[PDB]
């Protein structure tokens, strides 16, 4: 069956997802809850605890931004491991500061929380690293729209996207970062080492997929990303540079001139093609090599 | 500049599609539709497998992953977190977001593929004799229309065939008196037939 | 036989079908 990721059941679930280590699936809620279950074993409850807004380190990182009102909104979840694995969640914090009456001004971090129980290491459902996002991100109002890892397991990639209200618009930035394996725990770093931008708002990446080397095969390469744009054009680019290497236009609708705009893509191996969804529902191929 | 081939498109649904996952052992595209339905499609001659619904509330934004690390596919509705698998070569996905029941009353939809319920019909017809069990005339007709609609597209293809599973809407408490006297009757005749697993 | 891709004394009927892309026996 099913399982709630509360007893309750009437939480409705922000975000989920799966990072480089998908044995554990994250479930958070809005109200700032989070349940992973072991849906490698048989199906379980492994942990559940809860999201406090007011963490110490939350604290500090939005006193070294700027009663006291924080409310953390979580829009993506991954699990990063090489060392027992972490879960890595995508927040956004807003809040209420004086204009330099009170705006409410958001800022998107990651948050490092630990998933092994102990059998001075840090207890489960507490604070790792509160990882704090450059500023073009708290600039724009952005908010973390995918987290995934790469295909080489050292580095991240987190592609944002425009926080919609309750200028120039921009598509959203694609931030890759390296891991870092100093300690006993999985910890992100603090510079990230490659920021991309989107100038076009045209360009907004809705969904994204990593394609292996080894079928080209028939500073290292770090295989090619495939994402989808709000307007249906597929781009195809190296993960080294983020540079556009291949368009792909989007279909015409039939009947008609409209822009029949793919919405996602995914890579099918049998027809070793990437098999992207359309607006109305179509399916489209798209053969690499010749 | 890369170079990417088009070599034509296919036609899935008149409702449009919004997310998709693939899943690599059995070849199968599960695409999302807008209206919440799942679209499992055949990779290998561009025939559909099935539809599915997933036995979830009606409107829900349902969105489909899948992990090959693990091999599991993973659906999200705004309540609850299914998770599924490959099951002797179909995926399970009509009771795969069910809500888990609280009384033994409730009604809880039952899906079953073809060869095992043909046995399950054999062995009620010829080898088992529970008709003084509650909810055996429903059963016995659930299972006959469901045979008598699936026989219809076996010959076709073999894959839509096997894909196509019988989904039996009855309380769960009757189920189980049901399933307990086919396992006993089975039992007391010392018979080895391939309904009893 | 080398299955084919999806579009986007003699042998039995189905290797006939597919008689100009196989890739091994009649064995």
């Amino acid at each position: 069956p099913a399982q709630f990721p509360c007893t309750d059941g009437t939480d409705r679930i922000s975000c989920f997802g799966s990072g480089s280590c998908p044995h554990f699936l994250a479930a958070a809620t809005k109200r700032g809850k989070i349940c992973i279950w072991d849906v490698s074993k048989l199906m379980k409850v492994h942990l559940k605890f809860e999201i406090n807004a007011y963490d110490p380190a939350i604290v500090q990182q939005l006193i070294l931004s700027g009663a006291m009102e924080v409310s953390l909104d979580i829009t993506a979840l991954s699990i990063l491991q090489q060392p027992f694995p972490c879960l890595l969640a995508g927040g956004l914090l807003t809040y209420k500061s004086p204009a330099t009456p009170l705006v409410r001004r958001t800022l998107p971090v990651l948050l490092l929380y630990s998933i092994k129980e102990s059998d001075v290491f840090p207890k489960p459902g507490t604070l790792v690293q509160c990882l704090r996002l450059p500023k073009f991100a708290e600039e724009e109002n952005l908010c973390i729209d995918s987290i995934t890892p790469c295909a080489d397991g050292i580095h991240l990639l987190v592609g944002l996207r425009t926080c919609p209200v309750e200028r120039n618009v921009s598509g959203g930035y694609l931030v890759l970062y390296k891991m870092n394996y100093a300690t006993r725990i999985v910890t992100l770093e603090e510079e990230p080492i490659k920021i991309q931008h989107i100038k076009d708002p045209q360009d907004t990446i809705t969904s994204l997929i990593l394609l292996p080397p080894d079928i080209l095969d028939n500073i290292s390469t770090l295989g090619h990303l495939v994402i989808t744009t709000q307007g249906g054009y597929v781009k195809i680019l190296d993960l080294s540079n983020f540079e556009i290497l291949a368009k792909v236009e989007p279909p015409k609708k039939e009947g008609t001139e409209e822009q029949d705009t793919f919405v996602s893509v995914i890579y099918c191996s049998g027809t070793d093609r990437l098999c992207a969804c359309t607006k109305g529902g179509e399916l489209h191929f798209l053969q690499i090599g010749g | 500049e890369w170079l990417v081939l088009r070599d034509g498109c296919m036609h899935c649904d008149a409702d449009g599609l919004h997310s998709l996952s693939y899943h690599p052992a059995l070849n199968a595209i599960l695409a999302v539709t807008s209206r919440g339905t799942i679209k499992v499609i055949d990779g290998t001659s561009g025939a559909t497998l099935q539809a599915s619904a997933l036995s979830a509330k009606p409107g829900g934004q349902v969105k489909c992953q899948y992990i090959s690390a693990v091999d599991k596919v993973i659906f999200v509705d705004d309540y609850a977190v299914g998770c599924r698998k490959d099951l002797n070569g179909i995926l399970l996905l009509d009771t795969a977001l069910q809500t888990p029941v609280s009384k033994q009353d409730d009604v809880v939809q039952l899906e079953l593929p073809v060869t095992e319920a043909q046995q399950l019909l054999s062995a009620c017809l010829e080898k088992v004799d529970i008709s003084s069990t509650e909810g055996y005339d429903l059963f016995i007709t659930q299972l006959k229309d469901g045979l008598k609609n699936t026989s219809h597209e076996t010959a076709a293809n073999h894959k839509v065939a096997k894909w196509a599973t019988v989904t039996f809407h009855l309380p769960h408490h009757v189920l189980k008196s049901i399933a307990s006297a086919i396992v006993n009757e089975l039992k007391k005749i010392n018979q080895n037939v391939a309904a009893l697993p | 036989l080398k299955n084919k891709a999806p579009g986007l004394l003699r042998l039995c009927p189905f290797l006939e079908d597919h008689k100009e892309d196989i890739l091994c026996g009649p064995v």
